[PDB]
């Protein structure tokens, strides 16, 4: 169980809201710093898992869901809404991971964008270009927590 | 088993090679599977499913077998597949074959690649590459007095390869004592030395797979 | 025997090199056997994906002249474990890994003033590596 | 969430924060990582609600044991004090600064990755009714210590 990174997390989100006047720019510095944690996560996350590179939109899911979710998190989020082409993906929380206890409460502030930058980060890592957003907050009404997964296309070898 | 086999010159040119050896799904639109041209060739970027692989080209649409980048009618694939009214559409994917200039760039690359391994060698008086291997793999080299190069590729458990090479070695000195004035640059096409070959093959072909 | 290692980024940089067991050395500048090293290796992973009659899984291993041999692993993220040994030397993939996961990761990645993309400074993760690999049963010649 | 997260998290708090000082003081002097134990104190004032007392002995003995414990998976390396407030918290292998270095190669940066955990400890004495004073001292990584003063 993690209070400590919950409870971290909310620290950074209360000073970021006090530091800026708007909530659009707290939440590209969340994902900015998601990214920067995405980057350097990855090699820990491949050195704990064995995984070898992927070349397909769907056992990326699986890998992403099934395996790193489990392993930072202690949860194994649900894959669906495959979009026909297949490189959309989405997704679903019970709940919403980085997040402790919160006053209550319209904002445009993503609460949990670092997430984001997270995933983004750590999949451009591994020659793939994909962007993650939040479609679905339990944190805002919705039933569940919702991250769309978009693939944009692969990095080539320099 | 053996894969192939590859005769080098000292410059790197090829002067013999010979060769010791597919899905297909029906899709709509779009594509599960993200598609590139490369070298006048169709592949698979990126999308992995029923027997498709990353590396894979088209190879036909619809039973038609296809023209490198274009289709058996003269239309572009990547255009046909472009376009939704084009769908339900069969293709067939397969690894690509390697085409005689392909195989003569391999052939010049491992030239190189071969000195390198010598000349960033930590130890003194060593050779270049004479095992490299893979996982689905073996290539094995045997490098003559005069810079002739006899490369055998194979799988990673097939034995008895240092018999072939050697015997490879027999063959063709059988065709340089026989043709002491031959071009160096120029293939070798006596029928003897290919049938020869040949034969020696078949009895690796037996020499177990340990 | 354990000649000499090589660390390389998913663009070539030579993250590291530690050298313990050479007794030819390349008659050039090590900022230009870094290239060449490089240029061979990333041919041999070109060369290797066309040559293979079958699709590949891990690619290429390692290969061996009448000297030495070369170990080569690569992770999904681009770095590269190059490792020379004597002939006698099997597999040693885990060790490879190892280098990797414990010592690369462990003083690297996760030393934030530790910049990606560049020859590693760190006197830790030097340290580290010399004891881990001087431990290795085959280190000694 | 297992610990690399935090750890990953932390570094881009630093990083990104060291130097913010909205409400400096005097002369616009701003108070060295002043927001950065801002927030330890506040993630330290709830650790000191939500972890499992007689005389203060036993509230610093509690932070060596149990908020180490939660924060670092180790008990504190050693505890001392001179009988006047002022106590002195050391770990010869502080896990913030172990990827770091073993000497003195990254001295200068250090203390930038301290300031969090000292209000870590100042908020957990402060909601057991403790006001204080944390600070932290590296002469060389990765043994750091951290010292409280509990004003009379
Ligand atoms: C195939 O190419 C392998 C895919 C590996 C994807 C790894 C994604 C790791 C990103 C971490 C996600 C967990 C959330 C962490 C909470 C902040």
């Amino acid at each position: 169980s993690s209070e400590l990174f919950t409870l971290t997390y909310g620290a950074l989100v209360t000073q970021l809201c006090k530091d800026y006047e708007n909530d659009e720019d707290v939440n590209k510095q969340l994902d900015r710093m998601g990214y920067n944690i995405g980057v350097r996560l990855i090699e820990d996350f491949l050195a704990r898992s064995n995984v070898g590179r992927c070349h397909d939109f769907r056992e990326t899911a699986d890998v992403i869901a099934k395996v790193a979710f489990k392993m930072y998190l202690g949860i194994t989020p649900s894959i669906t809404n495959w979009s026909p082409a297949g490189d959309e993906f989405s997704l679903i929380l019970e709940n919403n991971p980085l997040v402790d206890f919160v006053e209550l409460p319209h904002s445009a502030l993503i609460y949990s964008n670092l997430l984001c930058g997270v995933l983004r980060g750590a999949l451009e890592m591994v020659q793939m270009a994909v962007e993650a957003k939040f479609v679905q907050d339990t944190l805002k009404g919705d039933g569940v927590t919702e991250i769309r997964m978009r693939f944009i296309r692969r990095i080539e070898d320099n | 088993a053996i894969f192939s086999v590859y005769v080098v010159n000292k410059a790197g040119g090829l002067i013999y090679q010979l060769d010791s050896y597919e899905a297909e799904k029906t899709f709509s639109y779009p594509l599960d599977l993200l598609l590139k041209l490369h070298d006048e060739r169709v592949l698979v970027a990126f999308g992995q499913r029923d027997g498709i692989r990353v590396g894979h080209a088209v190879l036909a649409i619809n039973g038609m077998d296809v023209n490198g980048r274009y289709t058996a009618d003269g239309k572009e694939v990547l255009e046909y597949l472009g376009n939704p009214a084009n769908y339900p559409v069969s293709i067939r994917f397969g690894r690509p074959r390697l085409t005689s200039n392909e195989k003569l760039m391999l052939a010049s690359m491992f030239h190189s690649l071969f000195a390198i391994g010598s000349q960033l060698s930590p130890e003194q008086g060593s050779s270049g590459i004479e095992m490299l291997e893979t996982d689905t793999f073996k290539l094995h080299c045997y490098q003559t007095l005069t810079g002739i190069k006899f490369v055998v590729l194979a799988d990673p458990r097939q034995a008895g390869i240092d018999s072939l090479l050697r015997k490879i070695y027999e063959i063709y000195s059988d065709f340089a004592l026989k043709n002491p004035f031959y071009s160096l640059e120029m293939p070798i096409r006596c029928e003897l030395f290919d049938q020869n070959l040949k034969l020696a093959l078949e009895v690796a072909e037996k020499a177990g797979t340990f | 025997t354990v000649h000499n290692l090589y660390l390389f980024d998913r663009n070539g940089v030579c993250l590291h090199y530690s050298e313990w067991h050479r007794k030819k050395q390349a008659g050039i500048p090590k900022e230009e056997e870094y290239k060449l090293m490089y240029g061979m290796l990333f041919s041999i992973r070109s060369f290797v994906s066309k040559m293979s009659p079958l699709d590949m899984k891990d690619g290429f291993l390692s290969f061996q002249t009448s000297r030495y041999k070369l170990h080569y692993y690569e992770t999904p993220t681009g770095i590269k474990v190059v490792m020379n040994t004597d002939l006698g030397v099997g597999p040693i993939r885990d060790v490879l890994h190892h280098i990797y996961s414990a010592l690369y990761v462990e003083f690297v990645v996760k030393n934030p003033l530790c910049p990606l993309g560049q020859t590693v400074q760190s006197e830790l993760f030097r340290s580290r590596l010399d004891s881990y690999v001087r431990s290795l049963p085959f280190f000694s010649a | 969430a297992d610990t690399v997260l935090f750890e990953f998290l932390h570094t881009e708090m630093v990083a990104e924060l060291w130097a913010h000082d909205p409400d400096p003081g005097p002369g616009g002097q701003k108070m060295s990582l002043s927001v950065l134990e801002g927030m330890g104190f506040r993630v330290g004032q709830a650790l000191g609600e939500r972890l499992p007392f007689r005389e203060e002995l036993d509230v610093l003995k509690f932070l060596c044991k149990d908020l180490w414990v939660a924060v670092f998976q180790k008990q504190m390396d050693s505890l001392r004090t001179n009988h006047q407030g002022t106590y002195v918290l050391q770990d010869n292998s502080f896990p913030l600064l172990l990827p770091m270095a073993s000497g003195l190669q990254y001295l200068e940066e250090a203390p930038k990755f301290l300031a969090f955990t000292c209000g870590l400890l100042r908020g957990a004495l402060y909601t057991l009714g403790i006001e204080s004073v944390v600070t932290a001292s590296v002469a060389a990584l990765p043994v750091c210590k951290f010292q409280v003063v509990i004003p009379k």
